[PDB]
RNA sequence: CGCGAAGAACCUUACCUGGUCUUGACAUCCACGGAAGUUUUCAGAGAUGAGAAUGUGCCUUCGGGAACCGUGAGACAGGUGCUGCAUGGCUGUCGUCAGCUCGUGUUGUGAAAUGUUGGGUUAAGUCCCGCAACGAGCGCAACCCUUAUCCUUUGUUGCCAGCGGUCCGGCCGGGAACUCAAAGGAGACUGCCAGUGAUAAACUGGAGGAAGGUGGGGAUGACGUCAAGUCAUCAUGGCCCUUACGACCAGGGCUACACACGUGCUACAAUGGCGCAUACAAAGAGAAGCGACCUCGCGAGAGCAAGCGGACCUCAUAAAGUGCGUCGUAGUCCGGAUUGGAGUCUGCAACUCGACUCCAUGAAGUCGGAAUCGCUAGUAAUCGUGGAUCAGAAUGCCACGGUG
RNA sequence: AAACGACGAAAACUACGCUUUAGCAGCUUAAUAACCUGCUUAGAGCCCUCUCUCCCUAGCCUCCGCUCUUAGGACGGGGAUCAAGAGAGGU
């Protein structure tokens, strides 16, 4: 409750948005709800495949959903028809004609969500929490990142007291307005309660801002 | 986000979008002085025994996602607490913190 | 002829078109006296041509458009200076040696949230 | 207020009940539940028990109340002094 | 300010005749941003005073200010809640400023048909050391010089 | 006689969209008037970020709207078709006027 | 403590009063039947009971299907009920205060220390020097948003520098020097000369400069403190009610009261009120809309009503200012509240409970103890305008410029 | 009033894995080496999936929505199998 949310301050410098179509004060509540529904359905449909980001667009009364994942095999399916099969249901949800795109990420351990994922899975399957934390740190460090701050709140390792713990390797700035700060948060459900996982990742210095 | 209050609001739309023509013509007739007293009285008496909760200006504008009965904004159709988390995540095409 | 300037001050903006002859200052169509009420102002807009001596040897023609007597009164001066400079440029000295060459940036700050007038703060209830 | 040409707001049922009372010639009170209804001159000479939630308070309507609401004669709060 | 020690700011040269003293008098006499009517009042009063005294306007204003010019400021540098004030000499700039502030305050104190008339009447008294400015100067100086054992 | 009003939020993409129509016109025709940027509309909103009670936590956001005009006074047989057969990029909005 | 509540007449909103209910107002589910559905008739204030006039909307093998209703339970609902002493998320304060740590090395047997201390300097753990310290992270600044001089690009709904007609109006003929419009940049960096300081860092002057030492304003709130505040935005592990804490609508009350308090508007009257020429702003909102004219109304606004998702039209002759007159120090031609009545906007309905209006009574109050709070520059202080909430209902909130 | 510290030294998808090559980097006097690493590409070991090397046919298409129909090209329809090679990729 002290630090500012970094995405909301990095929106207008380097970090791209997740919804930037054109509405006029009438249908964006509806567009926002449709985006939320399609994202929450995509999460439940691809809870196994590691999925990090979902972006939306609305060119000329048509919805385009772009998914950035690391296991496109499950979503594509055999003979490349499951993607169209689920495009049918997302088009039914969105009403307007729909199309979907896949932006499979090579070496995606630098993605905030996919680096905060599978550690929730290890905690759920009762793997040691300290082992999971150190594995996540080493995996996020070995790919060339310059710093990952992940915050874990609530019953560390299925404990009985909601405590606060956080590791930090490298350097993770939060006040610099040029540093690419990929931020996300996830939750783990266990037999003893719920745990929160917040992740900041410092990609490095990026000058020139947008337009590559 | 009470479920009991989340149905009355949608009823107040699903019933107010049906009596649009009759109410509009009645308002025009009773607003134009070029009418008859008996006809206007009969029209207002017929209008008043129409279901009360079907009036247009009898429903408070309710938030879309959470239904907070205060701070409803026309621009986003969402309350302040939800528009904060929406603009902070970045789903609003153009919402950046500002500085004049 | 026409040596030109563009004075600015507060949210105002002038446009002086000096030329050679005799006072005949004329602002936004009206003449000086008619345009500017606060006789004070009717001196800021004659100060520059005083530090030289062209009060009666040059002409003029302005058209300020923004702000209020507050600073429109001044933008003229700045300009009458920038353009006076383009008459001879040897005057740059005296004119800077009098403050008539700088554009004052003094603007008007923003009501910040929680305060009530930029700086002033809601009175605090003692204890 | 309301537009001069729109008309008063006497109830469907209240009008029927007062018409029944006036051609039956009964002295029994007529109980009414409406509180935002106006007054008609034809009720002069009748006892109306108007309801405000606590009691059916009686009104012996005079010939000096037509152009206002009958509910002004029956408050809802209970207070006649702090002590 | 403990560390930031600033100088003294510059004011407009008062293009009516040209005098820093006159500019300061105008900008201390004005209130509620009414410098236009304040200038009209003070200039009418000074022009009347010029004929009333027989000298020039600026010279008559300067000598009238000097004749009621004070010398000591009675400040409150006490160590705590206990009452322990101290008189001290005044620098020339603050001296002139305080003298003209007392003049413009006596102008508001004494009432008449108009503020221009009040200013003229009070300047016509400060010319021969009368009115309110000289009385206030004497009343401050007596209590500033009667306390000499306290340093 | 024919004009297009471009409405967007990004000056780094609305310029590309303008280029993709002005070059198309200059290729399948001529006599263009270039991009004319109208005064952008900025709408400000103060939002309380206090969940229950804090009358000090305010955030001052603003929504931008950039408008540009691309008018081709003299059209050929191919200009209208070339500027209407475009695969317009998402996000931008086109108001075309053919009087 | 003008807090949520960015606007409680009913609806509303969770409180109160009467009445209807039971896998319920709202969620998936089977046995099937009726297209869903539109107008009215009635008893009840209403809650929802009877029902008629009716429609048979597109489709497989017609042991029919989607969609919507209806009943029968059981698989289910529902909780603004509580637990912020289970929590997530969020926020305020300490505090944009300047500190909070780590790696290696060194020192002491060791706990531990150095770095982080000491002089200058600053807004600063900011910079320098010395010193077993050397470096690094979160940190103080910058990178982010505007203003301040100048350059180029594009010139419409805008400008008329110059030229022309001209209904004297930029109307267009024209144009891109300018103000303005949005895109990319030059640009203030101790860069300089002098003094001081340790031949440093720095500070002070002055020169150029549009701006000078951070050029000027805003977001960005460092480890941590307050079982700090919200299970009433929301989600949420446990208790909980399951023929009622779930649920039904109508009428009240959240707006009341011998009181005390935070905050602000309104006034104390000669810089002040009464009226008649007359002036200069920025930024905004607009299709269930913004709503020019005109006919009217002492006034609110009534009728008719052009244009416009708008550099086009509306809201919107801004004032303070200014030149005149006038009043003359008086509960005042100050002060505008309470009162009876009148219509108007507005939403089915303003007795509880709106606002506007103008005729009429014209309160209090006449710079206010002890205390006490805000401001260091285009800021205090005054004047008006604009914006969101919403059928209307701002002295509250957020912004904007003028004076200064 | 309480607050211990033990075993990714019980690496929990292989992202096909499985092979191998140059440099980088953590390591330290400078280096190597294990791998501690990712990281450009090479080739095939080895399981692979798809279009194939089969033939028949000249299929073939596209502005006018229908048509013999016109420069033309990356244009291309049915039936069982694959001997060994070749493009891609890895549900
Ligand atoms: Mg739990
Ligand atoms: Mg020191
Ligand atoms: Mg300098
Ligand atoms: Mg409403």
């Amino acid at each position: 409750g002290q630090k500012v949310h970094p995405n909301g301050i990095r929106l207008g410098i380097v970090k791209p948005w997740n919804s930037t179509w054109f509405a006029n004060t009438k249908e964006f509540a509806d567009n926002l709800d449709s985006d939320f529904k399609v994202r929450q359905y995509l999460t439940k449909e691809l809870a196994k495949a590691s999925v990090s980001r979902i972006v939306i667009e609305r060119p000329a009364k048509s919805i385009r959903v772009t998914i950035h994942t690391a296991r496109p095999g499950i979503v594509i399916g055999k003979k490349g028809e499951d993607v169209e099969k689920l495009r049918k249901v997302v088009a039914d949800i969105a009403g307007v004609p729909a199309q979907i795109n896949i932006a499979e990420v090579r070496k995606p351990e630098l993605d905030a969500k996919l680096v905060a994922d599978s550690i929730t899975s290890q905690l759920e399957r009762r793997v040691m929490f300290r082992r999971a934390m150190k594995r996540a740190v080493q995996n996020a460090m070995r790919l060339g990142a310059k710093g990952i701050k992940v915050e874990v709140s609530g019953r560390l390792g299925g404990a009985e007291i909601a405590r606060t713990e956080w590791y930090r390797e490298g350097r993770v700035p939060l006040h610099t307005l040029r540093a690419d700060i990929d931020y996300n948060t996830s939750e783990a459900h266990t037999t003893y309660g719920v745990i929160g996982v917040k992740v900041w990742i410092f990609k490095g210095e990026i000058l020139g801002g947008m337009a590559a | 986000a009470k479920q009991s209050m989340k149905a009355r609001e949608v009823k107040r739309v699903a019933l107010a979008d049906k009596y649009f023509a009759k109410r509009a013509e009645l308002k025009a007739i009773i607003s134009d002085v070029n009418a008859s007293d008996e006809d206007r009285w009969n029209a207002v008496l017929k209008l008043q025994t129409l279901p009360r909760d079907s009036s247009p200006s009898r429903q408070r504008n309710r938030c879309r996602q959470t239904g907070r009965p205060h701070g409803f904004l026309r621009k986003f159709g969402l309350s302040r607490i939800k528009v904060r988390e929406a603009a902070m995540r970045g789903e609003i095409p153009g919402l950046k913190k500002a500085s004049w | 002829n026409q040596y030109y300037g563009t004075g600015r001050r507060k949210s105002s903006a002038a446009r002086v078109f000096i030329k050679p002859g005799n006072g005949k200052i004329v602002i936004n169509q009206r003449s000086l006296e008619q345009y500017f009420g606060r006789e004070t102002a009717r001196m800021v807009v004659r100060q520059p041509l005083e530090l030289v001596d062209m009060v009666e040897k040059l002409d003029l023609y302005i058209t300020v458009k923004g702000g209020g007597i507050s600073g429109q009164a001044g933008a003229i001066r700045h300009g009458i200076t920038r353009a006076l400079m383009e008459y001879d440029e040897s005057l740059r000295s005296e004119l800077r040696k009098a403050g008539f060459v700088t554009r004052d940036a003094r603007q008007v700050e923003r009501k910040k949230v929680g305060l009530r007038k930029a700086r002033r703060r809601p009175q605090f209830s003692k204890r | 207020p309301r537009s001069l040409k729109k008309g008063p707001f006497i109830d469907l049922h209240l009008l029927k009940k007062v018409e029944k009372a006036v051609e039956s010639g009964d002295k029994k009170p007529l109980r009414t539940w409406s509180r935002r209804s106006t007054i008609f001159p034809n009720m002069i000479g009748l006892t109306i028990a108007v309801h405000n939630g606590r009691q059916h308070v009686p009104v012996f309507v005079t010939d000096e109340m037509v152009g206002h609401k009958l509910g002004e004669f029956a408050p809802t709060r209970t207070y006649r002094g702090h002590a | 300010p403990r560390r930031r020690v600033i100088g003294q700011r510059k004011i407009l040269p008062d293009p009516k005749f040209g005098s820093e003293l006159l500019a300061k008098f105008v900008n201390i006499l004005m209130v509620d941003g009414k410098k236009s009517t304040a200038e009209s009042i003070v200039y009418s009063a000074l022009e009347t005073l010029a004929q009333r005294s027989g000298k020039s306007e600026l010279e008559a204003f300067e000598v009238a200010l000097e004749n009621v010019r004070p010398t000591v400021e009675v400040k409150s540098r006490r160590v705590g809640g206990s009452t322990y004030q101290v008189p001290v000499e005044v620098r020339p700039v603050r001296r002139n400023a305080l003298a003209m502030r007392w003049i413009v305050e006596a102008a508001r104190k004494r009432g008449d048909k108009s503020m221009a008339l009040r200013l003229a009447n009070e300047l016509s008294d400060a010319a021969e050391n009368k009115g309110t400015a000289v009385k206030k100067r004497e009343d401050v100086h007596r209590m500033a010089e009667a306390n000499k054992a306290f340093a | 006689r024919i004009r297009i009003r471009l409405k967007a939020f990004d000056h780094r993409l609305i310029d590309q969209a303008t280029a993709e129509i002005v070059e198309t016109a200059k290729r399948t025709g001529a006599q263009v008037r270039g991009p004319i940027p109208l005064p952008t509309r900025k709408e400000r909103f103060t939002v309380l970020i206090s969940p229950h009670v804090n009358k000090d936590a305010r955030d001052q956001y603003e929504i931008r709207t950039h408008l540009r005009l691309v008018d081709i006074v003299e059209p050929t047989e191919k200009t209208v078709d070339a500027l209407m057969r475009l695969d317009l990029a998402a996000g931008v909005d086109v108001q075309i006027s053919l009087g």
